[PDB]
């Protein structure tokens, strides 16, 4: 019995050595390896295969999986595999060949009748995405981020107040507990970051014992070095990490003071480029070092046309500047660079930033840290071609860097990859299903903790779920009770000894944060490069041994005009 | 009014429709949602006016052309769905590879 | 540019491969449409189906995963069968296993 | 002291011997009873009756209701007749003569100040329609079914997975907790269905004790002797209900095969008629048996010009057939048929088939119950002319029949009829209150447990509840836990009896399924009728005691253009 | 040093003799006085004040303040002020000067590491709003109120049920209970109302035990002597509030024989002018009392050109009169009187007519209470000039006259002024944020308890939160259990010590009514005017001390067509 | 179309613009929010055309002038601000001073 490959490719997924386009972009992935045994593939509906005594068993609850993703195409930092993935009390259980042990070869993923099945043939399965640039302005982030893809959201703030508009800060132990109640009516794990900024360290063991998960250090509550050690010295006593957002104004000193004040120890810089903020003109130099863990926020990922004029214009209303006074544009030359901007996408393709975030509504858009990711990804393989560690004629070594930087390094340095972060077994079963003409865009279906939380959903009177209007609405996982088992809420290891979750009255399931101080550059998936970087305080010019790092503005992306109605 | 959940959706679908129509006027060539909510509204005002179910079937194909969309919008589509009110009830209208 | 679109490698799936297989002819002798599918243990179809039932004990049709075979009121044809695998265990259909073999 | 009839109809509503036009049908019921002494009609407003000494009494909060309907014209399977009803406790506490017995004669019904008012003359209030075919692709449904006057959906699901689009299965421990827990937050009484299909009874038992109070045997798990016979001797054991979605495809067995494995013990009967699935092309011979529950699913109902054309390219995207391959082209002949659909119009006005259901989503039309069968009555009434039952000028007995198959004969199927299905006394007080000219298309106020859930209203700021626009939005009734308070849980005794409700910490009103294998055919409340109903295998021909059953398609029904805005 | 007073103004917002006009109208708040040291002003943002060890201490969260709004205009009953707000524990903290004492003079307010900040420069901060007619009709009112500026809903009802629609009252027990448990569901704090019409105190004191704050006296349930006697005599027990609704008909007696049995005891008289109801056509005659604490609700507030066509139309659906009976046309002109509407006006100006409500959608706009009260002031201001109590060239006075109108004087007739009403320090932190541009129509920020609870949002996936569209959604104050911190629910105080919100399982923090039966008129924070006011029964004219009160209608209004999209 | 959550927040902002289009139309004097949707909405289709951002910043300048609009709506706008999907992604548009 033979069967043609097309034919094949269009009943259950591509396999071994096919190809496939990412949505409207240049990039190609390889299957490299497919776990089935032809022949045995397990598919569901009318006269199909998952049915009692063929592909579906007859083993207790606790003998199978709850739910089946079938013919899944997995892409994540380890592989491009075809399998199909079991999930088993909200986690993932094992990544194989599901089936019935009683009539069918190498099965791995047992179905029974405790099974339910998700039809993942001819899709694209990864993790959920982790934005670790939050700033809590308001509740309605959680579900666009959601629609997006990203599943974890950390960050700091209150709402619409000017030190949350700025920061991502959740200052104090009362805001810290209202919106560590607030979290679980959100349907994304979230963890809290504190108010950094002071040069007394029992204002900051205060705020980690209410629960946050980390700490951040934002200039506009004063980023100099003796708020810099004193926060470092907290973060290594009770393993939460540091974000920072360096003294632009070089009012405390210049990068290197900021350096020394850090002294090797291990921080988190966000918006490394620096027109997030961030030492004038080169807190790019952050990249060259081991304890640093570098992040770009999203406006210039990729770098284009418009990119400058909506900068040089967003930074003219965020601070109050007026193009009239002289000392004002110097300050708009000053965050936003040309050089900069352009340096930061080459440096991405060559594994020195190793993470995106949003940043978001604070120069940042909460929706698009996957696309933009795809887009600077794409941008690459149009300017500079194949990687050096590319094998075969496809993009997967590329794919595989670039979805490491919202995926399994956020996870790593924020302290909860054993959580989330991966495909892998025993981790939480957030994932994301895509249509390959849609991935990165919009997904078919958004799973929590092993419930479907939100989807694309058609006229709810329709005799089919397909029939217009079709838009994303809350599923089951995002209600109530049920949304309280599928999420995770992140406290520090003090929060969690103190009972901070039994005084708060928190639903959702707790997670501790662990490993923040230990990680360092080196354990950055496929993103570990250190190199040698300077950048030249007259012109701006960034430089990696002595050759100078540039690349052209894009006039059109992909992922972009043909999906979106505005 | 008394408008149920199933009306107000539709709402949604028309105005949707409203802005695709504008850019077909301006001589855009349409994307992915203008192109399915254009082609959607044609076929709720065809149930309001009274055509049959297999009449809307082939109708719904000769709204828009390969020319009048965006390089990979018709392999974007391969059908179109929409339920509407005819004069004998609700039904669905699918409107199968409806951009060549 | 087609969004999305495969690159399939050309060529063909072998399937089923190092497994016991053999063939069988079959009847429809009743007066309504029979349609079996893929994973079906071929010994316990609808009675109405003529067969040499020893032969197809353990076995199910050699077709694509998910696929079927039809048979028409009258219709006759001939079909080949490939053997369970796994524990070689039977349990549902008509109830005529429940057990080993 | 004397009324014209005219002027008494416009003040209080009609009486006996006066007749109301069922929306825009050709449907007349007459007011059969009255329950009121004439000149004693308790009417509220500025000046009116209900007032302290008047017609509202002195006792106190136990000796009087807490919500009386005025003047309400009943609608129900034992009586259309004109009352005032009494709500106590969330329950329906008398049906009769409401007001202050210091005062007024032959008071049934004390109002004290303790009591609301509802203002029901010149409405119709009947019972809470029961969908027991509900796939829970998503939880929008609930809203939607809630606003066309269903108050009790039984289903099962996962959200919008694969299985729950084809199959009402809930699978396994795991997913019934988790729908137990998100069915807290939905405005209307849930029961779960298990997954059924499996040859191993403990496999069952695990699951009725996680809390569902029935099993679907569904075709695409393999609908096959074997699990038919298990999920039955299970559901004999721990009375509980089994609903059946047939083998199409005879591959197991033909329609007398699947009805010897039932051997007959009581089963519901999914979708009879068969386009919803089910032996080809005879399951509708089911009707036939004392066993069989029969229901139908609503896009078959009434017959129509466009019935087919939906239906024949439906199918054709629900199992991915396409026109092209002859083969399926015949499959598409065999669930798809002109003969099946027009006799179940008539096997329903003879009382054949028992109740009515949606299929949500996976072949239905979650807000269309109540409005297709009233269309189907109104279709035979045209065709047919009045039932051999009918006494007087008028469609009582037609209405009778007909409104019981979306109320107590669903109740009485799933074993929850001692809970809700009626207005009887003692009852669960889910109410809907219509206006005549839009009765059984857009209710006035929905009622769950005594409290307002959803009704339309106008503008929030308006100086009145009825400037324009006027949509459904959600009460008092649908809000946190006055929404617990007021809905129900169904849970099966074993899960009741283990504690599933304080592990999974549910906050609703729980309630347990009981007499789910003592109920038969002629329980069925008028729609009893045994008929020796035969399908002929080449033709489809449906014939009752050699009589050809058919009926003509519709071109225009009623409930239809003059109410809708799409 | 030196700065500009305009260039000042420009940065920190006005200082004292700096004049602000309230939104599009006439009226011109003058500063009275600034609680800063010039040179020591704490500005938040990039380079600004407060950072670590500069406007930012060193200090533990027990010692600093958890959140700062900065250089508020305030404008209160009290003084129209600038100066730093705090706010600790959801409470007002102090009022004064906030900053670092390590080096900076005279603060008040020490701002940590545990403080966020609200920019206040510019803007105008009031105590959150107190509508004290509330008709439970929908639960969407509450959210309309919290966007227009009111924190507390003091009303009676259970949905849209024709006692609602008329009146105020939670019926019974039953129903109070699930109004109590509904309440935890909504943004706002909440007392509810009884039914008061009955004339055995043992139905009264039930609902009191049962949680209600108050007793409405309705005419549609008889407000009749024995009535309001036994209603005010279970007031007079329980420490509760009567609110009256009087004997329009003279039914019963006329105004002076309802005043009698009032006998002197505490009541809140609702629409006080009579339109709303009460006596025709001279309830207005009960302000001269002392006992009595009058309130306008708003449709006749100020008079307008269309209000009589409006009033004429409104109370003929409402009571289903029609204009071909020509007694109903007399009735028409029995409530409806263009002598009593004008005069209101200018009872509100002089400070006989103590507080303003809305009677929500029933004769009453619930997001207008705010924006009708400012209505007034300006055109009592255009017709009437400066007030005899009016300083400076401003209109200081007349804006505290009637700020109290809807802030203190609702909550001391209600035993609620401990804990809301005012910005005091001790009290619930519900602050409102106003631009002067907007003043009383669209607010910039809306605090419940030291929550933001709903604010204007822009795009949520925009780079920042200003883009469009701009619209008013929750925030993290109005979600979940963060919400129950925040808001109140006001209980009696028979119902707190029988363990009402232990019984119920009531989430949100509870407070307890007092001082209730002690407030007479004199209490009234600048508006305990008791005018020598008669009514003439033929023509309808209101004079006080023989002298005709009258006022014209306006054509055009401010805070109208300008802000509004319809 | 797979409309999502900022996709059907800027229908709002589209239909809000048709409002004040019509009534821009009759001759009327605008008011605050119907110049804000009228102006946005502009500058959304301008980047649906393929507009550059810096063009779109001067031109949402000359679409309403104080002639066309009530007394003191133009110091009620000191900026507009609206993102919109350009050929090149998301982008800000802020037009300084729209009206004079
Ligand atoms: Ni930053
Ligand atoms: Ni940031
Ligand atoms: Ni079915
Ligand atoms: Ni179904
Ligand atoms: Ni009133
Ligand atoms: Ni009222």
């Amino acid at each position: 019995s033979n069967i043609s490959r097309q034919a094949y490719a269009d009943m259950f997924g591509p396999t071994v050595g096919d190809k496939v386009r990412l949505a409207d972009t240049e990039l190609w992935i390889e299957v490299e390896d497919d776990l089935t045994t032809y022949g045995e593939e397990v598919k569901f509906g009318g006269g199909k295969v998952i049915r009692d005594g063929m592909g579906q068993g007859q083993m207790l609850a606790a003998d199978c999986v709850d739910l089946v993703l079938t013919n899944a195409l997995i892409v994540d930092h380890w592989g491009i595999v075809k399998a199909d993935i079991g999930v088993k009390d909200g986690r993932i259980f094992a990544i194989g060949k599901a089936g019935n042990p009683d009539i069918q070869p190498n099965v791995t993923i047992p179905i029974g009748a405790a099974t339910e099945v998700i039809a993942a043939e001819g899709k694209i399965v990864t993790a959920g995405g982790i934005d670790t640039h939050i700033h809590w302005i308001c509740p309605q982030q959680a579900e666009e981020a959601l629609v997006s893809g990203v599943t974890t959201m950390v960050g700091g703030g209150t709402g619409p107040a000017a030190g949350t508009h700025a920061t991502t800060c959740t200052p104090g132990p009362w805001y810290i507990s209202r919106m560590l109640q607030a979290a679980d009516s959100l349907p994304v794990n979230i963890g809290l970051l504190g108010k950094g900024n002071v040069s007394q360290p029992d204002a900051l063991r205060e705020q980690v014992a209410a629960g946050v998960i980390g700490l951040k250090i934002h200039e506009d509550w004063g980023a100099t070095p003796a708020a810099i050690d004193c926060a470092l010295t907290v973060a290594d006593e009770m393993d939460i990490q540091v974000a920072l957002h360096s003294d632009t104004l070089n009012e405390s000193g210049f990068v290197e003071d900021t350096l020394a004040a850090i002294g090797g120890r291990t921080i988190h810089t966000f918006h490394t480029e620096g027109a997030g903020g961030g030492h004038a003109p080169d807190i790019i130099t952050a990249c060259a070092h081991p304890n640093i863990l570098p992040s770009s926020t999203n406006p210039t990922l990729p770098y284009t046309l418009n990119t400058i004029d909506e900068h040089l214009d967003m930074l003219m209303v965020c601070h109050h500047l007026d193009p009239d006074i002289a000392e004002d544009v110097a300050f708009a030359e000053s965050r936003i660079r040309r050089e900069t901007i352009a340096a930061e996408d080459v440096l991405h393709d060559l594994g020195a930033f190793s993470l995106t975030s949003s940043d978001s509504q604070a120069m940042g858009r909460v929706g698009e840290v996957i696309l933009r990711t795809w887009q600077v990804a794409h941008r690459m393989k149009v300017q500079r071609g194949a990687l050096a560690e590319e094998t075969g004629d496809n993009d997967n070594f590329r794919v595989k860097r670039y979805i490491a930087k919202y995926t399994i390094n956020p996870a790593l340095t924020h302290g909860i990859a054993h959580e989330v972060g991966s495909i892998e077994v025993g981790k939480l079963a957030d994932l994301v299903v895509w249509s390959p003409a849609f991935f990165g865009v919009k997904p078919a279906t958004v799973i929590k903790g092993g419930m479907i939380a939100i989807a694309p959903m058609g006229d709810i009177n329709a005799s089919i779920p397909t029939p217009q209007p079709v838009h994303y609405r809350p599923m089951f996982g995002a209600l109530g009770s049920a949304r309280h088992h599928c999420r995770l809420t992140f406290l520090s290891q003090a929060a969690a000894a103190n009972g901070v979750a039994e005084r708060l009255n928190l639903r959702s399931a707790i997670a501790v944060v662990k490993g923040c101080r230990t990680v360092q550059k080196a354990d950055m998936v496929h993103n570990s490069l250190q190199p040698n970087i300077t950048v030249d305080a007259q012109t701006y010019e960034v430089r990696v041994d002595g050759e100078l790092i540039t690349s052209e503005p894009a006039d059109v992306l992909p992922m972009a005009q043909r999906y979106f109605l505005f | 009014m008394e408008l149920t959940p199933r009306e107000k959706d539709k709402l949604l679908l028309f105005t949707a429709a409203l802005v695709a129509e504008r850019r077909l006027a301006r001589g855009l060539k349409l994307n992915y949602p203008e192109s399915v909510a254009l082609i959607s509204a044609f076929i709720m005002e065809g149930a309001r006016d009274g055509k049959s179910v297999a009449s809307l079937m082939e109708e719904g194909r000769h709204v828009l052309t390969r020319e009048q969309v965006m390089e990979g919008v018709p392999e974007m589509i391969p059908d179109i769905q929409v339920e509407a009110t005819f004069p004998d009830g609700s039904k669905l209208v699918t409107v199968h590879n409806p951009i060549i | 540019m087609i969004p999305g679109e495969y690159h399939v490698k050309p060529g063909q799936i072998a399937l089923n491969t190092g497994r016991a297989t053999c063939r069988v002819v079959v009847e429809n002798h009743g007066d309504r449409p029979i349609q079996v599918g893929s994973h079906y243990h071929f010994a316990e179809v609808n009675p109405a189906l003529k067969f040499d039932r020893q032969q197809a004990a353990g076995y199910r049709l050699n077709i694509p995963a998910g696929t079927a075979v039809r048979f028409e009121p009258g219709q006759k044809r001939e079909v080949e069968l490939v053997a369970f695998a796994g524990h070689r265990a039977v349990f549902g259909f008509r109830g005529e296993v429940m057990g080993p073999l």
